[PDB]
RNA sequence: CAUUGGUGAGCAGCGAAGGAUUUGGUGGAUUACUAGCUAAUAGCAAUCUAUUUCAAAGAAUUCAAACUUGGGGGAAUGCCUUGUUGAAUAUUCUUCAAGUGUAACCUCCUCUCAAAUCAG
């Protein structure tokens, strides 16, 4: 290397550890709210009662901010510097910061959180110390003059850097910057990385998990042609979809939906993938206001696939699983929705599962059938595995009425797959 | 601490781990994908 | 009219799932390749430390020692040299002069040009 530039390095090591005077009235002057020449005459003390004065009602708003009143916000947390511990002691100090962000990442519209993490800048110099938490807790708030504020004083790291040009600006971040932002592929490394952090944590609120789902879902919008790309997107929108879905939370559940939603109709995945992907779903499908969306993921999803095999049965734990988190007249009111969404290919793929293990429930196939108008060869495909249960399961006047429905609605399409496998007038020996 | 010795929910992980190509081109769908030919001067 | 000027439209023409440009970073060569470190015949390379230390070997210009200084002056005050004086015990030191003596120390030079502008 150059010397310049390794001495330069020499300033990232020690951006924070003021030696001259200078240097102090620059790196205590920057802070969230005050301005640089009344920041520059704050004592340490002062800014720790203002810091306690947010505290404390953040605190009674919910009480797990009490805790770092008792480490972070402790009176005998004034003197202490950063640069002045070990590392590992470093490490703990960065893990309390990273959990406060996140925390208070939902109450960042209080000005009581303007006024906690301020100190917490001044005192610890998180936008410089740790400025990757800081930026990810705060990523959502783009439209907020707060965080435009919040901009001009964090030390922008390599991952953050789309907005280069916005730190000092007047007008805010736009929402396109979030997208070229998100469509680096290590930038979703770390988001990754801060969402599985959440989910652990349970600390996930709706505003910043919707920002999430907007920014992975334009991704997959801007890599609809950059297929490779997208291949080696797959990894990190489908861990976050997957860890999503290991939350309690309902929110982040319609979020992974979202997620496999447009993904799959933005990159057709293969059909076991699919079923990786429905047995995730339908395994933590509890709550009832995940339960409407999350047909409409599926609908979607059979949807997205086209294959050798493309509407085959369900395996038999995916089926049962599907039919104890749904009824059968859960989707016997849902097919009768007036919206009526297309989910054409998941209805013959599914009635064949039933006709497999269950067997018992095909007037509710009946019912199931004269619903939809399906495709040509997918009511075909119905009929022979209805010719498998004519001939192999005992004969009963529930498949009597079956095909003569399939008599009343295309007698010769049951005619030719008749003429394909068996007889005519042997299916009339049938019943 | 790792080790290996209802539906789980480690169920959609482990079928993205066993894959490295995500896209079904072992299909041969007989159908035709949208925006991307597949076509070849001769 | 030549435009032999480009813009600008275009077209013939070239033409395989783009073409054209501009740049960041890094690697490879830019002499002809025998491995890294150390106390080195050996040990190391996860280590030389509670054998690294004893031992031997190891001391002249009797004080040769600016090969190095822009050039002139001088060089008061310093130094050098001998001349010369005292003291101590054959030698240092006190005292003193003579030196077109002197890389200390004082000044003069080592700036003013057919370069240009400008009145006449």
């Amino acid at each position: 290397s150059s010397l310049s530039d390794q001495l330069a390095q020499v300033a990232s090591n020690n951006a924070t550890v003021a030696l001259d005077r200078k240097r102090r009235q620059k790196l205590h002057s920057a802070s969230l709210i005050y301005n640089s020449k009344t920041a520059a005459t704050q004592d340490y003390d002062f800014i720790f009662e203002n810091a306690s004065k947010a505290l404390e009602e953040l605190s009674q708003i919910e009480p797990k901010f009490a805790i770092f009143s008792r480490t972070l916000f402790s009176e005998s947390s004034i003197s202490l510097d950063r640069n002045v511990q070990t590392k590992e002691e470093i490490k703990d100090l960065d893990n309390a910061i990273n959990a406060y962000l996140l925390l208070a990442s939902s109450k960042w519209y209080l000005a009581p959180t303007l006024h906690a993490t301020e100190w917490l800048v001044r005192r610890f110099q998180i936008h410089v110390k740790n400025t990757e938490m800081l930026l990810l807790s705060t990523l959502n708030y783009y439209q907020t003059p707060v965080f435009k504020r919040i901009l001009s004083i964090i030390k922008l790291p390599p991952l953050f850097n789309c907005l280069s040009n916005f730190v000092r600006s007047e007008k805010p971040p736009t929402a396109l910057t979030m997208i070229k932002l998100f469509n680096d592929m290590d930038f979703l490394k770390l988001y990754t990385s801060y969402l599985d952090q959440c989910i652990k944590h349970n600390a996930t609120y709706t505003n910043q998990l919707l920002f999430t789902t907007c920014c992975f879902i334009n991704v997959v919008a801007f890599n609809s042609n950059n297929d490779e790309k997208l291949n080696q997107l797959v990894p990190i929108l489908l861990e976050i979809s997957a860890k999503l879905l290991a939350s309690k939370s309902k929110d982040c559940q319609i979020a992974a939906h979202t997620i496999l939603v447009v993904f799959a109709t933005a990159l057709p995945l293969k059909k076991t993938i699919i079923l990786a992907a429905m047995e995730t779903i339908l395994s933590n499908l509890d709550a009832k206001e995940a339960k409407h969306s999350a047909l409409l993921t599926i609908c979607k999803l059979f949807q997205t696939l086209k294959g050798q095999g493309n509407v085959d049965q369900l395996p038999s734990k995916i089926f049962k699983l599907f039919d104890s988190k749904f009824d059968t007249v859960s989707i016997l009111t849902f097919l009768d929705k007036e919206d009526k969404p297309v989910c054409d290919k998941f209805i013959t793929s599914y009635t064949r599962s039933i006709a497999r293990y269950d067997r018992s429930k095909l007037n509710i196939i009946l019912s199931l059938l004269k619903k939809i108008r399906l495709e040509r060869y997918e009511v075909r495909l119905i009929i022979t595995d209805l010719i498998y249960l004519s001939e192999i399961l005992e004969d009963k006047s529930q498949l009597v009425e079956l095909f003569e429905y399939f008599i009343s609605i295309n007698e010769d399409l049951v005619l030719k797959c008749l003429k394909s496998l068996g007889l005519t007038g042997e299916l009339f020996e049938i019943r | 601490d790792e080790s290996d010795s209802n539906g789980d929910i480690n169920a959609l992980t482990k079928i993205l781990s066993t894959t490295y190509n995500y896209k079904d081109t072992l299909s041969n769908s007989k159908l035709l994908p949208p925006k991307k030919l597949d076509i070849v001067r001769l």
